[PDB]
């Protein structure tokens, strides 16, 4: 279930110089450790961590098919070893940038990308762990207009007979506030398979609430999952935690 | 192990359509076999306890039945087991290459339970069926009662995972900690509260079990 | 003489709550405090003295078992018989009751005399 | 005499359910409750008291056992000697049976006589 | 000659800390070391000597009883009688305390004499 | 007499797996089963009875010993004295096997003789 | 003739790491080995025998003790008297020591003599 885990999104705003510090330093942080984020989506971050080391695993995606390169990254030491996985998009099409990246504590058994109707959009990445799947999104800057559809492609993908088992949890940039997404997928007939779950504080400095999760409601136990802001890392987003509510 | 169980006083429409809920994301070992993590402590444990022992389960029914102050009703879920539950032992051994020390108490109490754990939450799909506990008062005994086929159910070709629970935390050295437990010797995490009951719109209120020290009782039958 | 002698008395579905061991007149003794599982009555204390009373032969295995119940928190029944001790400082802190038997106890029932 | 005469009788994979300690006739002596663990039959009844029977010079090494059985609440065999004890009030709460043995069991089978 | 006697002291609110177990002139000893649960005071040490003093014939229950206490660590109270032992080095490792009595504590009193 | 004499045999890395408690002619007896902690091997079965043979002094120590083994499952040493206990039926439900010692065992060796 | 007597040796902070029960020359004995909690410096092996030596009238409680230390696996001071047992094939399995003591541990000292 989703709630096993410790998820968070993150939007990196990555630059060539900046990067790098943001993966050993920030991103290190929020997931070294036992109690550390088991899965984190990331936004914007054109390159992985330079100490990542390629694992070789061609593969092949449920959706669309663009090129997803899976790395280990090392967060212990030699004598202690902690070998996460990062999954990492980059070039889309003939645009290209996608720059999405989920970390997870341990090998996807399934990868998902997803491409909404709307032809500008950045795919919609994915992993799967047993029954449960870690999806994130970047939408567009002009106030997101594709984060409707982001969440309807996702939402019709998983509807499939084949799929319906699992549970799914979408976190990532919107670039819209969680009240408007909720009326348009009002609009769209979609407001009730899933439900939306924002911090109650802004997420971008200026600036309203841009990073968040939606999750199916037919997921067991989704009630349970909180959207709590975290404090600020080296970019102009709030990473944004996913935890159980204590019980 | 091919399948294991849990006791609860939830009815099976319910449990079958939510299954059972981890109650946090504590992954220290020695805080659950003691049951430090579970509803008697800190209560926020990322394991579920399930036992591979029918009669452990009308142990646990039996331990509320004799109970003056419960009035509800227990049923035995009959749980499929996959590679996400595991045996104590291996786990035990491994630690203790790690620095870590298990006392007689904590080992005498493992011994007893038949324990395996569940690392994630466990789903519908796993849960083959219900089995109604029923309590004779005058008696003692309990008894089968109903028993419901759970329709989600996926006979899916799995087992128990053998090795060593991932992710373990290291400490520690030296611990002497309270151990939890209820009924014969049974550990806190086998008590109705030790998943979550997180169900909607089923706002049912769970009996509270008391819990003991196991320490000094064990103590008393290892002295003479 | 026997436990279950009608004219001794008994309390049903009580806990053991406090212990005492301590020494009167040469004699090792011990003391227990026992109260309502629900919280409600008046709790009730008894005595065993090793040395003294009718009682006195079992003084060893009323205190392991009533140590026992203790650390469990069971539900027991607690036998009595009234007016045995008669030290005024002894009374006073605990009670004049001789503790001659201790029952398990179900949710309807307890597993000793009635 | 053995546990293991046939003129003895014995019941596996019981629990030890419940526990009584009292004393009757100067003895000090014990009795406990035994139920099939998988809700079979009915409930056996046994006592053992310290100075009577042939029984006598195994009491605490009973009492002890049984006390262990009953905290861990593992399955047993129980072996009993039948029409022992003879005050009516004893027999009519309890039973006639003395504790004559206990024996812990695996899944197919007891380790003890039968 | 009672543990509940004005010219005994005790301390209220103790948790056992420290156990030690030797021989002094033939006879089998044991002591404790108990520290207020808030953190209080300064520590109590206490003793008991198995062929020694008017307490001897408690020795065997104060003993179970201080090792039970110990291993639960609950709340306590100790009951001592102060100059008691005479050894230079005994008393200088431990005390003068002879330990006469142990009662459990709640939150509000402890269940024994004053 | 010695337990580790070399015409006593032993059984390395074993587990208690099952205990049982009786008496006969008298005596209060118990036996032990134990199997290779690795699961290999046929199982080893001793009894003690109290009041026989020359290995009867030990037989409270050996039992508590022979339960607080049985109770933490540790890998232990058994040390047996064979053809000792005479009854047939004794013999075919248990054996002839006197137990003598038992020695904790750590991965690499025993803490007893050999 | 006291535990804490300076021609008797001490090792503090060890951990109680084997145990050991059988019998010789009519005796019931235990054995402990107990090393440094830290892993430094050489095992301690100490023995006692019930019907031998001066620190005879002790065996029971130092076994109950020794047991208890044992199960909690908690850091011990343990105090022996060198070059006391005899017979070659026990010394060498075990040692010549005879155990006179047993100590709780804090971080800093130990609750017994020096």
């Amino acid at each position: 279930n989703i709630s096993d885990y410790k998820v968070m999104t993150w939007n990196l705003q990555g630059s060539s110089a900046s990067t790098e510090s943001k993966w050993n330093v920030n991103v290190r942080q929020l997931l070294s450790g036992t109690a550390g984020v088991d899965i984190l989506m990331v936004q914007e971050a054109g390159a992985v961590p330079t100490s990542a080391v390629p694992t070789g695993r061609h593969i092949q995606p449920f959706g669309v098919g663009i090129p997803i390169d899976e790395y280990t990254w090392n967060l212990g030491t030699t004598s202690r070893q902690d070998i996460r996985y990062i999954y990492h998009s980059a070039i889309d099409v003939g645009a290209r940038r996608v720059n999405l990246a989920i970390v997870s504590r341990q090998r996807a058994d399934n990868v998902y990308v997803l491409r909404p109707t709307t032809v500008a959009s950045r795919p919609v990445i994915g992993i799967g762990l047993g029954n449960d799947v870690f999806l994130t999104a970047h939408a567009l800057a002009s106030g997101g207009p594709d984060a409707a559809a982001i969440v309807r492609v996702t939402i019709n993908f998983f509807r499939q007979p084949q799929m319906r088992h699992l549970s799914w949890f979408l976190a990532g940039d919107f670039n819209r506030s969680p009240d408007r997404l909720e009326n348009d997928l009002m609009t769209e007939h979609l407001e009730r398979v899933v439900a939306v779950l924002a911090p109650t504080e802004p997420t971008q400095i200026g600036g309203g609430i841009l990073d968040y999760g939606v999750i199916v409601d037919r997921a067991p136990y989704s009630q349970r999952v909180e959207a709590l802001r975290n404090p600020q890392l080296a970019s102009d987003h709030y990473p944004v935690a996913f935890l159980a509510r204590s019980c | 192990v091919d399948f294991v169980y849990r006791v609860d006083s939830t009815p099976p429409d319910v449990i079958f359509r939510d299954g059972f809920s981890l109650l946090g994301y504590n992954r220290n070992f020695q805080q659950f076999i003691s049951g430090r993590s579970c509803s008697g402590g800190s209560s926020d444990s990322r394991y579920i306890a399930t036992t591979s022992s029918v009669n452990q389960t009308y142990a646990i029914a039996r331990a509320y039945y004799s109970r003056s102050t419960f009035k509800g009703n227990l049923y035995r879920y009959q749980i499929r087991a996959d590679n996400n539950f595991y045996s104590l032992l291996p786990s035990i051994t491994y630690l203790e290459t790690q620095g870590g020390h298990f006392n007689a108490y904590e080992k005498t109490m493992m011994r007893l339970q038949r324990e395996y754990v569940s690392t994630l939450s466990i789903l519908p799909e796993n849960i083959q069926k219900a089995v109604a506990l029923v309590y004779d008062s005058a008696t003692g005994l309990v008894k089968d009662g109903v028993s419901t086929m759970n329709a989600s159910y996926l006979g899916l070709s799995t087992t128990s995972n053998p090795g060593v629970i991932p992710f373990l935390p290291e400490p520690q050295t030296y611990t002497q900690q309270r151990i939890d437990a209820f009924g014969p010797l049974i550990s806190s995490c086998f008590s109705i509260g030790s998943v979550c009951h997180s169900h909607r719109g089923q706002r049912a209120d769970v009996y509270n079990m008391s819990f003991y020290d196991a320490r000094p009782v064990i103590e008393l039958i290892l002295s003479k | 003489e026997w436990t279950g002698d009608n004219t001794n008395a008994y309390y049903s579905d009580e806990v053991i709550s406090e212990l005492h061991v301590g020494q009167i007149d040469t004699s090792p003794y011990f003391c227990i405090k026992t109260v309502k599982a629900n919280g409600s009555g008046t709790p009730v204390v008894a005595c065993a003295v090793s040395k003294q009373s009718i009682w006195a032969p079992s003084f060893k295995e009323l205190l392991d078992q009533a140590r026992y119940f203790y650390s469990t928190g069971q539900s027991v029944r607690i036998h009595v018989q009234k007016n045995i001790w008669t030290y005024p400082l002894f009374v006073n802190t605990f009670s004049a009751n001789a503790l001659v038997g201790l029952s398990s106890c179900s949710a309807t029932q307890c597993f000793g005399p009635k």
